[PDB]
């Protein structure tokens, strides 16, 4: 539903990242802006991995 | 941005562009552009890395919009004018722009054919001793709910070349007139254009007129009449010239139209705005059977999308034309034609005139009272602009006599119309009833030499009686209304 | 036990039958509502009544329009066109006076009973 | 039979033996309008005829009985006659009072001459035998089906035309049984008039670019529901694409090229957005299923996934970045086998010139159909409403010349128009489920919709049943089956009667079905008492008044002829 | 029930062919009596039976088929003249002409007949279907002398 529209935000719960990899979730509570920073890069390789060539779109 | 195409709930945002060479002086604000142009930033003096964006105009197209800033000048092309003097050469034009006007409103024909004399306008004229006559029409529909008059405010909004829509609760004193506002950089104060700057040399519409408060109502006068408007404030005085034609929408005071209820009741307006106003329409609704199956059926091949077919299907036949020509054509009669009266038809509109006014008298004799829609020669001077716009249809220079009686017609339908809204009564209804009984006829010179020259009424009661027996069905006229015959 | 169907579903099922489904008028019978409206314009003369003006008619358009809405279908059903015109002839006769609500709810009767 | 292909330069040189006169006009071509085939086959014959100064009068004909009415009122000074697209079915001696003794002329030895030819240009298979054989008045150019198939029902009807107890009834009804075998057989169509017409043209020398377009176009638009032609005469069109094109370039005002390039199955793909082709086309709607909501998400989808944007897509193909257009096809041989879209490439002709831009066969044949269609005290208005028709072909063959591309313009915005209506009219039947199964056809009435009047036009109705049937066809959980449209004129107050062929999905690859509803439609006309046209030249068309339509549908599912 | 039974036709329920329209338009001539027992009746040429037309309703005695022609002829007449004398009323205002030649009325509505343009053509239509069908042929005549 990212792709669908061609929108670029992609919501993610924090509560899931309670329930399953805690560290990650303190991590972000922490230092939000570098774990933001990753989070892009992994959160457009796993756009790439379902939509390939959505770079040219955004 | 363009209103049709906002986001919601949000505020339409401007955005500062910039022309330049001939591409300068080429829109009158208020118009309706497509604008081709690179979005270039440039660093305005005025937090972090913000550099305000602007539009580096390269090309302006508007077909609402002609000729730059007026100066009555002919830039329609060959084809196209040969095009607009055959429709000038048209037999049955008339109907053509009447019909143009609200396709999917059942009736208000009049209205439809004020409208029309609206867009096109009388003429301006220029004496020598600096006397400047109006050559616009104000036209005010005054009337129940349910009657589309908006809707007619708004069509008239899309078909002018130059129109505003404004409102009566929306609006300000210095909002439709030009207000005066103050520079941020410089301290000094200039005038800023209003409404009724936008809306010069075009048409005006107001919406809710008689919600408009009583201080914002009165600085429209000089603004419908003198055609500017005299600002002295803040040390500026100038006369701005305004040359707007109004189109107000209202109701009355009580919720709907009574016709049990006096006219007087209805209308809390001073006799001054409806002197300035050229056609009052009052309208209303009387439930016939017929009238409401078909407005039913008309509104329902609106709403399935039949319309859009019989619209589309009439186009071609070419007894309708669209808003873009009808625009069009607007702009070449107010830029071409601006026509004179021929001796003849003086005599008939002259008199015309006083008989209306001599009806006035009739109209106001036995009310005892004032009338709150009056005739007076502004009146005249409004049906002079209804000839001249008459014959602004079809490019004619000469104002005929044809057009004179429609003029007249148009009057009737609308001013004389508005303005036509103890024992004597019940003593005549017995007598008469006892008088001629079911199935009989009198003539009326009996009715005269018996109950004037007896003087057992006055004249005035008889012919008052005479037609409250008529709308009572029960006694009618027959035989070119020389007797009275009683239906039973 | 208070609801059939949950909150939280029917707060996005009434946005996503508002931004997504546009009801049309194609099928309708339109001839019904005709006479349902002139005679609510012939009942409409008294003088406290309710008033009932071109409006009213494009009121039951849109209640109809909504009715189809609601199901998500696209075209509006004749169902649509006789709950649109009971809604409305219930509200017309709700409002009238109670010495002619026995009458005017039986010159009604035949258009949303059937 | 008596016209083979490798004499129609004979036939030619006949027709200037009859009209080669500066002195009067004596050849006149009867065309059947609301034809793209035929618009074309007349415009090469017309080119042709105008090199060589032939006098000519070309008349469209829209129905049977304005066929009979026009040839009533014909003067006898006329000796050649063309029937372009039609005169192929009937028996126009029976039809048109033709008896051979008052029309010869110096029978004398067995030689016949007559006063008046009269040449058919047909493309429906089903040949009448007295026409094609027992006939020396009506001369047919045959595309060759004489010679392979029709022997039998040659000496069938030569020993049943010659021989006017068991031997007899032996022999006689068994050549009767051939020959009614061969009759009462549904219509189809093998081969286009314009590539007979370019035969013509190869025997005789008169070939160039433009007669080479012309017959483009002709055999581009039987693509429709008779891909096989098309399929067929590919092959020739590319050897001719290559025999006449010059040696090579920089683009210049006036060289003229046409190439085979890749040329994809959408609609109006170079003079509309991408977003548009590939939502307006018959064949991804036809798979992806694109009229219920869950078709434009997959569209969006698969815009995601071919990296396109939507903001992109949506713009027009001209202005269009050609960062996407240029390997638009690597992008198509990529991403569009998961969604299933593999027969999108597909290699066409593409003819530009100067710097107005190019145009292909298929976008030039939807133009010039939608100029056939909406181009501009009930028989007035049927006869206004036919000169009407008339009117749009003319426009339609005013949009053929080179020099008016501004009508070809108009055509195209006709066309998006048009599938617009189609496009709407479509998902309105689709979604409230009009369509009805009775067990040996298909059943669709349309009673009430959008833009009804567009309708009581033919192709426009022939281009909703092909939509339907492209949209049903890739659904094979229902299998084929013939489909009836109707849609009703409440004017004219008639309900107009289409008969539609199912055909087999694009991407297999067979003997084609043929059209089984002229046999039915004529046999209840002649059993009942119906007030029926059975004017139209495709006799899948006819028109029904309102009340008789339910019993009409009653005999006709009674009827197993269909 | 009429909703049910509608449904079979695929009809709606306020169709425009579902409505009732009386099929016989009433041709009356007034008081036509019998010379025998003096009983003036009206005779409705077109709802009644052809048995009880041309004989009384009470003495059943044959009336001579003249006079019956005679009293349609002055019928006729009597519509036609009813047409020919006639005042004109507003559209609008609903006033009688008192001015016998003008424009318009002052309430700007057109002038309209009292009878409608379409009444005196039905009244002459069934005339004419009522003299092919009983066989006046002096109507039928009459009617032939009016069109030319
Ligand atoms: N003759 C008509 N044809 C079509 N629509 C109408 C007609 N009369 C009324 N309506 C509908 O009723 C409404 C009337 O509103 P309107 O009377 O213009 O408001 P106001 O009372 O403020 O003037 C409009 O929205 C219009 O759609
Ligand atoms: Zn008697
Ligand atoms: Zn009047």
């Amino acid at each position: 539903t990212l792709g669908e529209m061609n929108s670029e935000s992609l919501e993610v719960n924090y509560r899931h990242l309670a329930e399953s990899k805690a560290i990650l979730a303190l991590f972000l509570a922490k230092c939000p802006e570098e774990m933001l920073k990753i989070f892009d890069l992994v959160a457009m390789e796993a756009t790439e991995l379902h939509y390939p060539d959505y770079a040219r779109i955004h | 941005e363009i209103p049709e195409l906002v986001p919601v709930g949000e505020m339409p945002r401007n955005l500062t562009m910039t022309c330049d060479r001939y591409l300068t002086n080429k829109v009158i604000p208020g118009t309706r552009v497509t604008i081709v142009g690179i979005y270039s930033i440039y660093n305005s003096k005025n937090g972090v890395a913000i550099r305000t964006p602007y539009i580096k105009i390269l090309g302006i197209q508007s077909d609402v919009e002609t000729s730059s800033i007026w100066n009555s000048v002919t830039m329609f092309t060959e084809e196209e004018e040969e095009e607009f003097l055959q429709l000038s050469r048209n037999p049955k034009l008339y109907e053509i722009l009447t019909n143009s006007i609200a396709p999917s409103i059942f009736g208000n024909e009049d209205i439809k054919k004020a409208i029309v004399c609206l867009l096109m306008g009388g003429s301006k004229k220029i004496l020598p001793d600096g006397m400047r006559l109006r050559g616009d029409i104000n036209v005010l529909l005054l009337g129940d709910p349910g009657t589309a008059k908006s809707q007619l405010l708004k069509f008239v909004e899309k078909v002018s070349p130059i129109a505003v829509y404004t409102s009566g609760k929306g609006s300000s004193a210095a909002g439709l007139t030009a207000s005066v506002q103050r520079d941020p950089m410089t301290r000094e104060f200039y005038l800023e254009g209003g409404a009724m700057v936008l809306a010069d040399g075009g048409v005006v519409c107001i919406d809710e007129f008689d919600k408009m408060r009583d201080e914002d109502r009165v600085a429209i006068h000089e603004a419908m009449e003198q055609q500017t408007i005299s600002i002295a404030k803040a040390g500026i005085t100038t006369v701005l010239n305004s040359r707007t034609s109004v189109l107000a929408a209202a109701n009355p005071i009580y919720g709907r139209y009574d016709d049990l209820k006096s006219p007087g009741d209805n209308i809390d307006f001073q006799t001054t705005i409806l002197s300035r106003f050229d056609m009052i329409f009052i309208v209303k609704d009387d439930h016939n059977e017929e009238r409401d199956i078909s407005i039913a059926n008309h509104v329902i091949n609106i709403h399935t999308g039949n319309a859009n077919a019989m619209q589309n299907q009439q186009e071609e036949n070419g007894s309708e034309i669209s808003i873009e020509k009808m625009k069009r054509y607007i702009t070449y009669c107010r830029l071409k034609c601006a026509p004179r009266l021929s001796p003849q038809a003086a005599e008939k509109l002259s008199s015309n005139f006083v008989t209306i006014r001599k009806q006035l008298l009739i109209n106001e004799l036995e009310s005892t009272e004032r009338s709150s829609i009056p005739i007076t020669i502004r009146q005249l001077e409004a049906i002079i602009r209804i000839t001249e716009s008459l014959a602004k249809l079809e490019l004619s220079p000469i104002a005929q006599e044809r057009h004179v009686d429609e003029a007249i017609r148009l009057f009737q339908a609308s001013t004389m119309d508005a303005a036509s809204q103890l024992s004597e009564i019940r003593r005549f209804e017995q007598e008469l009833k006892r008088r001629l009984p079911i199935g009989w006829s009198t003539s009326y010179q009996t009715l005269r030499r018996e109950f004037v020259d007896t003087h057992r009424f006055s004249q005035l009661a008889l012919d008052k009686a005479l037609y409250a027996l008529e709308k009572h069905e029960t006694i009618q006229l027959r035989h070119q209304g020389q007797n009275i015959y009683r239906s039973g | 036990e208070i609801s059939p169907i949950p909150q939280e579903l029917l707060m996005k099922y009434i946005h996503y039958a508002r931004t997504k489904i546009y009801p049309k008028l194609h099928q309708m019978d339109m001839d019904k509502v005709s006479r349902v409206y002139a005679d609510l314009r012939r009942e409409s003369i008294s003088t406290g009544s309710f008033p009932i003006t071109v409006r009213h008619l494009e009121s039951i358009l849109r209640i109809a329009e909504s009715f189809a809405k609601m199901r998500l279908s696209e075209f509006v059903s004749s169902y649509d066109l006789d709950r649109a015109i009971k809604v409305v002839v219930d509200s017309f006769v709700d409002a009238q006076k109670v010495s002619v609500r026995r009458q005017l709810r039986r010159s009604f009767a035949i258009y949303t009973l059937g | 039979m008596y016209y083979g292909i490798s004499q129609f330069s004979e036939a030619y040189n006949k027709i200037l033996r009859n009209s080669s006169s500066h002195s009067s006009c004596q050849l006149v071509i009867f065309v059947s309008c609301l034809n793209i085939d035929a618009l074309c086959a007349t415009k090469m014959l017309s080119l042709l005829f105008k090199k060589q100064l032939v006098q000519s009068q070309i008349v469209p004909i829209f129905g049977y009985s304005e066929l009979r009415r026009h040839y009533s009122q014909l003067d006898d000074n006329i000796n050649s006659l063309l029937l372009v697209g039609f005169g192929g079915v009937i028996d126009l001696e029976a039809f048109l009072e033709i008896d051979p003794q008052e029309y010869v002329i110096d029978t004398d030895s067995g030689e016949q001459s007559f006063r008046r030819d009269i040449y058919v240009l047909d493309a429906h298979r089903p040949w009448n035998l007295d026409n094609i054989f027992g006939s020396q008045i009506i001369q047919c150019f045959d595309d060759g089906t004489v010679d392979d198939t029709l022997g039998e029902q040659k000496e069938a009807y030569y020993k049943l035309l010659e021989l006017d107890r068991k031997q007899r009834k032996k022999q006689i009804h068994e050549y009767e049984g051939v020959l009614e075998e061969y009759y009462s057989q549904g219509t189809t169509v093998v081969n286009s008039i314009s590539a007979q017409i370019y035969s013509l043209l190869s025997a005789i020398g008169e070939t160039n670019l433009s007669n080479l377009w012309l017959n483009i176009l002709g055999t581009t638009s039987l693509d429709i529901a008779y891909a096989q032609v098309y399929n067929r005469l590919y092959p020739l069109l590319q050897d001719e694409v290559k025999r006449l094109t010059p040696s090579s370039s920089v683009k210049t005002p006036d060289t003229l090229t046409l190439n085979i390039q890749p040329d994809y199955y959408l609609f109006l793909l170079r003079h509309s957005s991408l977003y548009d082709s590939f939502y307006y086309s018959n064949y991804v709607n036809a798979k992806l299923s694109l009229w219920n909501e869950n078709g434009k998400k997959r569209l969006h989808k698969m815009f995601a996934r071919m990296g396109i944007p939507l903001s992109t897509a949506q713009e027009t193909w001209l202005y269009m970045d050609h960062s996407i257009k240029r390997e638009l096809g690597i992008i198509f041989d990529k991403n569009l086998d998961r969604y299933g879209l593999q027969d999108i490439i597909r290699d066409g002709f593409v003819r530009t010139l100067g710097y107005r831009g190019s145009i292909s066969a298929s976008e030039f044949v939807e133009a010039l159909t939608a100029l056939l269609e909406v181009g501009n005290n009930s028989a007035q208005k049927l006869t206004n409403l036919r000169k009407r028709w008339v009117s749009n072909f003319w426009l339609s063959w005013d949009a053929l010349d080179d020099r008016k591309v501004e009508l070809l313009n108009r055509g195209i915005q006709l066309a998006q128009d048009l599938q617009r209506a189609i496009f709407n009219t479509g998902v309105a039947i689709l979604e409230k489920k009009l369509i009805k199964h009775l067990r040996i056809y298909r059943l669709c009435v349309l009673q009430d919709g959008p833009d009804l009047d567009l309708y009581r036009n033919p192709l426009t109705l022939l281009r909703l049943g092909n939509w339907l049937i492209e949209c049903c066809a890739e659904s094979e959980d229902k299998q084929l089956l013939p489909m009836v449209l109707a849609s009703i004129d409440e004017n004219t107050d008639t309900y107009l009667v289409a008969g539609l062929t199912p055909r087999y999905p694009r991407g297999l690859d067979k003997k084609p079905i043929l059209n089984n509803f002229s046999m039915a439609f004529q046999q209840i006309t002649a059993e009942t008492d119906a007030k029926v046209r059975i004017d139209n030249f495709e006799s899948s068309i006819i028109e029904i008044r309102r009340e008789d339509l339910s019993p009409f549908l009653e005999k006709l599912t009674l009827s197993g002829l269909l | 029930l009429r909703k049910e039974l509608l449904k079979i036709f695929e009809l709606r329920e306020f169709a425009k062919v579902a409505e009732f329209k009386d099929p016989s338009l009433s041709l009356v001539v007034p008081d036509f009596l019998c010379e025998y027992c003096f009983f003036i009746s009206d005779i409705d040429f077109c709802k009644a039976a052809p048995e009880s037309i041309f004989s009384c309703v009470r003495c059943h005695k044959a009336f001579n088929q003249v006079l019956l022609q005679e009293h349609l002829i002055q019928k006729l007449r009597s519509d036609i003249e009813s047409y020919l004398i006639q005042d004109l009323r507003c559209s609008r205002c609903h006033k009688v002409k008192r001015d016998y030649m003008s424009a318009h009325c002052p309430c700007a509505g057109a002038w309209e007949g009292t009878l409608p343009r379409e009444s005196i053509v039905q009244k002459l239509n069934v005339f004419k279907q009522v003299a092919k069908y009983y066989g006046f042929d002096i109507l039928l005549s009459c009617i032939a002398d009016l069109t030319i």
